[PDB]
């Protein structure tokens, strides 16, 4: 928020949860002025990664500190 | 183009356009052997399917500018600009925060008419608005004396009253009923023009039209009927 | 909505949006939910929603939800 | 440009695209003084009113209603009469700006 | 209010209500000259538009308060309470979770038919509710000694079943039908009332019933027929 | 308070909704006494069977039915009859637990 | 089974399978006494509701394969294999990623069409597929010397050609139309069949089938129509 | 397993649905030799064309179309000729490989 938070560092080959977004942000990104072009609903060219949801419950993330908080950087 | 009117031996001509059509589907039948062209034709329909607009649109930005904007789109489309008259209460607003556009014109030209309540249609490809309560300056008589078929019909609102089918007839206008029947039903003479119907034959079915339209009120405002959530 | 003028002299406009409002009804989203458990492997926890969607006019309850994948921001 | 066809009636009215605007246009007979009056009514507005239809000259010029140039012709400069013009000896033109900019720059 | 009946030059009055208006929408005609005034109504209809609830509701609360809860907004629309039969695993229902209630009644009464299987309706101003494989108390007879026209249509589950407008005939009943043809058709005589049909006139064409029913098994339920998920 | 209209028959069947609920009266006369009757079911289900129709006393009261109080009247307090009850010279009325406890207070 | 034709004194036997029944409703009827019995049946009507499918893929997986695993669970619910042919572009494509499956086949066979414009159908419990411009083998002439009843109405992509219902016409095949008419109308003579219908009594309402057909380019490809996003 | 119907005309075609494909043959005779022939399409394209009508034994075998064993079958081993085959004196049989397995294994 502002810079001020906390980062991950992105790899390629890590798992993102995809979201899409009621309406597109086409300029709402190329000029922060926030309008897209036409008018839609729910696009495919929406979607945002997020750092949590993406990973397969098949795969394992071992060593999950049940009682402790815990900040890994491995 | 359809071209509808009256060519009497006298007169003169009283040939408008009540239909500009851009072509929807057509085929041909036998009726013993005859072929008969069934055409469907196009409104808007340029830009009803092939109108996308492009648009980033900043704060403080008037409530009336993109409506030229969106126009601008619809213009790539050939539609024309009518009469826009909104409310009060659209002319006077402005903004706090940025506005998307991305996807369909048509549609959120819907979501406009749903956001604050007005109107707006093609009418042969011409873009007209209104507000829902109001109506656009244009008058028509419709009497016994000026082409009055039937009763005034009376409706909850207003009326449906039938007619030849005689060209200056648009919807988001008025009209001026009179007859012998309205009298003693108490209604009164100006309706606006909401929903428009012609049907016709050449040969044998009549020029008719018919023509519903909610009625004004005192305060020159249209009786909108309870518009339910 | 439903029935914006009448009895049984229903519009065709009334029963088609009843499908559509019926169907976006059908649809899930965000809710608030419990933790009741918390798998050993860490990543699926036995989840006891906080809402109950509209039955017979009155609570009834949609059952705990299962292995329901845990995410942290990892 | 574009002919604008008028009727054999001291009165008449119709409406016309210009410029992607509905212009609505109501042509009267002035008896007294035998002549073609124009009032013009864009979108429904009354924006001119009684003004006089003479040949050869920009009849909307004054106003700057951005809908291009409105003016009559006629073979030898004639000028329009209740006979005259709904004959076709004196026509009635619209031209758009684009237009009257390319054949001046011609 | 639509009272309708028989009433014959001996005998007595049949009259009774078969629908309760609030009007919906009307419209005159003339056909000739005629004036004829198309009435259209609403049933519930003040319920169906106007009804907004507003509920928190804790665990543990059972399955038939809230019934109760949600008919109070609904009463404040004038709507009254009819007979209530819930599934016997409705009944005894209670709560882990709490129980989201904001919007629209009508819409998430729906959810609700569509959640447990059971119906709801408004007969005339009236709630009733009952189960899908069930039916309410109340009998009556439909024979060519008492009102048969033509068949006991015979359908799928049960039968559709003509007869003159004799105004007790309510959806969520039981009619008993006889015939000389349904004994060869072999189908039963007592089947719930799930449709019914008012046509009639004054004049000419003679007060025509119409009720669809679902055959009621040996089992005392009704044969619900296969709910396509 | 409402009344409740009697038709001229022996036996004789009808639904109010009275307090909100769907209530269906159920009236027959019973020739060897010369007195009325009535049976009540709330949406369906039978309550009161077989009650006599007596003037001047709340029908209902022992119930509990919370449906309001019915109620029979006569001018001079005849009892009523075959020909008595049909005729209106003795009525059936209605009255809502609100507005028995206004009158009580008024 | 609907088994229909044509049975000459001479001649032998024309009857053919024009529609296999799963059945829908039915219903008796009289019309003075009579009873007539109204059927209707159900076309992959058991896969309709009834098939759903369990599937991961991996990636990699041609493109072809996993319309046989999905025509595996319409097997279960009945359904035979028609004519596959898929478009050129979906022959040879690959895969980069997991292909979801979970709930409804006949849904996601939908989004199949619209994902890249094939047409899927079931034609009497049988499965076929085609691409949005193309047909199948198998052809069928319909002249005034071979069953044309009227002209070949013309229409905007194709045709649109009454005959006698005669059993080969199925959709997605071929038909070659001869006629006075088309010649002047300079109309083509191979369309594909793309709508099919028939109505016909015994004694009165001969045999009547009408075929919808787009026409064939020179590229033998179908006239497609415009196709709306 | 089946049988399929054989009209009587020099020339038919009908379709079947074996092993869940549309199967469509084309009967032919041929009056040269005296003898009938089966063009068999699967799903609209041509895979067998002209094949002789014999008894006794599999038609389809060369081929691995995997639609089942299609065969001719009369009393005293007679050979299919034009009036024969539709009397029903010869019979065509189509027979599902399970069905060929499980005669095989008794």
């Amino acid at each position: 928020m502002g810079g001020v938070g906390v980062t991950v560092p992105v790899k390629p080959g890590q798992n993102v949860t995809l979201r899409p977004q009621m309406r597109s942000m086409d300029n709402y990104h190329v000029e922060g002025d926030g309008s897209a072009s036409d008018s839609r609903s729910f696009s495919l060219s929406d979607m945002e990664a997020h750092i949590a949801g993406g990973e397969s419950l098949k795969d394992v993330i071992p060593n999950l500190d049940s009682e402790n908080v815990h900040v890994r950087a491995n | 183009m359809l071209e509808v009117g009256y060519t009497p031996p006298g007169g003169g001509n009283n040939i408008g356009i009540i239909a500009k059509g851009k072509i929807r589907d057509y085929q041909h039948d036998r009726e013993g052997g005859d072929i008969i062209s069934t055409v469907s034709c196009g409104d808007g329909d340029k830009a009803y399917r092939r109108a996308t607009i492009s648009k980033t649109i900043p704060k403080g930005t008037p409530l009336t500018e993109v409506v030229d904007e969106i126009h601008k789109e619809m213009k790539k489309e050939g539609i024309a600009k009518g009469e826009w008259s909104f409310p009060d209460k659209v002319k006077n607003t402005q903004l706090k925060r940025p506005y998307s556009m991305c996807g369909s014109c048509t549609r959120e030209l819907d979501t406009l008419g749903r956001s604050h309540g007005f109107y707006w249609n093609i009418q042969n490809e011409t873009m007209e608005i209104i507000p829902g309560n109001g109506h656009l300056p244009g008058s028509l008589l419709i009497t016994p004396d000026t082409g009055l078929i039937g009763t005034p019909t009376i409706t909850d609102n207003g009326i449906k009253v039938k007619a030849l089918i005689n060209p200056e007839a648009r919807p988001n206008r008025m009209m001026k009923v009179k007859s012998q029947v309205l009298k003693m039903n108490r209604k009164g003479e100006d309706y606006r023009i909401s929903e428009v119907s012609f049907n016709g034959d050449n040969q044998e079915g009549d020029w008719i039209m018919t023509l519903t339209g909610e009625a004004i009120g005192g305060d020159k405002k249209v009786d909108e009927g309870k518009k339910a959530k | 909505m439903t029935g914006y003028l009448g009895k049984t002299t229903n519009q065709d406009r009334d029963v088609v949006s009843a499908v559509a409002q019926s169907e976006r009804e059908s649809v899930w989203g965000e809710m608030p939910g419990r933790v009741v458990s918390v798998s050993a492997d860490g990543r699926t926890v036995t989840v006891q929603p906080l809402y109950k969607p509209k039955f017979n006019g009155v609570p009834t309850d949609m059952p705990v939800l299962q292995e329901v994948p845990l995410r942290q921001a990892l | 440009m574009i002919e604008l066809e008028v009727l054999d009636e001291s009165k008449q009215k119709f409406s016309v695209i210009l410029n992607d605007r509905r212009v609505t246009i109501e042509l009267w007979y002035n008896t007294t003084n035998d002549r073609w009056s124009f009032s013009l009514a864009l979108d429904g507005d009354n924006v001119v009113t009684g003004r006089r239809l003479v040949t050869g000259v920009d009849l909307l010029a004054p106003f700057g209603l951005g809908i291009g140039a409105l003016f009559l012709l006629s073979e030898n400069g004639e000028p329009p009469t209740r006979a005259n013009l709904p004959l076709g000896l004196v026509k009635l033109y619209h031209a758009t700006q684009e237009e009257i900019d390319a054949a001046i720059s011609a």
